[PDB]
């Protein structure tokens, strides 16, 4: 009943793992009767489930989403929140995965998703009670299951080339039919 | 409340001296050599027909 995890970290990662592991370690040990190690000659999180302490199976796996999503780009709170509840999912794709795009009219492409100011992201996720971060090119979004799918079709109807005004629009209309559920 | 802006067409050929040779001839070689007094005669025997 010994059991591990070792999830990897990458570079751009590792600076805010190294500033917020204060607030990390703690909610993955008492809480969860886990025992964490991070090694650096590796750049890695470890994780490791001893016999004794532990009393939930799916401890293991829950530290390890937390710790994975802290890695994809999510801040410490909201994976914290992933880390809590049973039912939040993450769901990666692309911009070249909807619409070939390269060049100018993908730079443009991820200007219509984020928005000036943030606003538009800020808004598919105050209207869908997911999480978004919009990496390089690769988009990243948490939330549970019906919810990131509301906010996928959101995005993939702004990658595609719609307005942002239209989204904003439809994005009420969800919010409304979503809300009353 | 997106609007996008007007691409201005690129004409095709409607060019005040591409009009000159769109009929039958080369319309500037049927000319005079005084403009002025083939204006001034025209309107005369005009109104004395
Ligand atoms: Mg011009």
């Amino acid at each position: 009943k010994f059991e591990s995890r070792k999830i990897m970290v990458p570079p751009h990662r590792m600076t805010p793992l190294r500033n917020s592991w204060t607030k990390i370690y703690p909610p993955l040990v008492e809480h969860l009767k886990l025992q964490v190690r991070m090694n650096l000659k590796t750049k890695s999180v470890e994780l490791r489930t001893n016999p004794k302490f532990t009393t939930d199976p799916g401890a293991l796996q829950k530290g390890a989403d937390f710790i994975k999503a802290f890695t994809l780009g999510f801040d410490l709170d909201d994976s914290i929140a992933l880390l809590r509840l049973d039912d939040l999912y993450i769901e990666t794709f692309e911009v070249k995965d909807v619409k070939t795009l390269t060049g100018d009219h993908l730079s443009r492409a991820i200007g219509r998703i984020a928005g000036k100011d943030g606003k538009t992201k800020f808004a598919i996720e105050n209207a869908t009670r997911t999480r978004i971060v919009l990496a390089d090119s690769k988009i990243h979004i948490l939330g549970g299951f019906t919810h990131i799918r509301m906010a996928r079709e959101s995005v993939v109807s702004l990658i595609l080339g719609s307005p942002p005004g239209k989204v904003y629009g439809n994005l009420r209309t969800v919010a409304s039919r979503l809300k009353e559920r | 409340e997106q609007s996008n802006k007007q691409h201005r067409k690129a004409k095709e050929k409607n060019t005040a001296k591409k009009k000159l040779h769109t009929q039958g001839h080369n319309a500037k070689a049927f000319a005079v050599a005084a403009p002025g007094k083939m204006a001034r005669t025209m309107q005369r025997s005009s109104d004395v027909n």
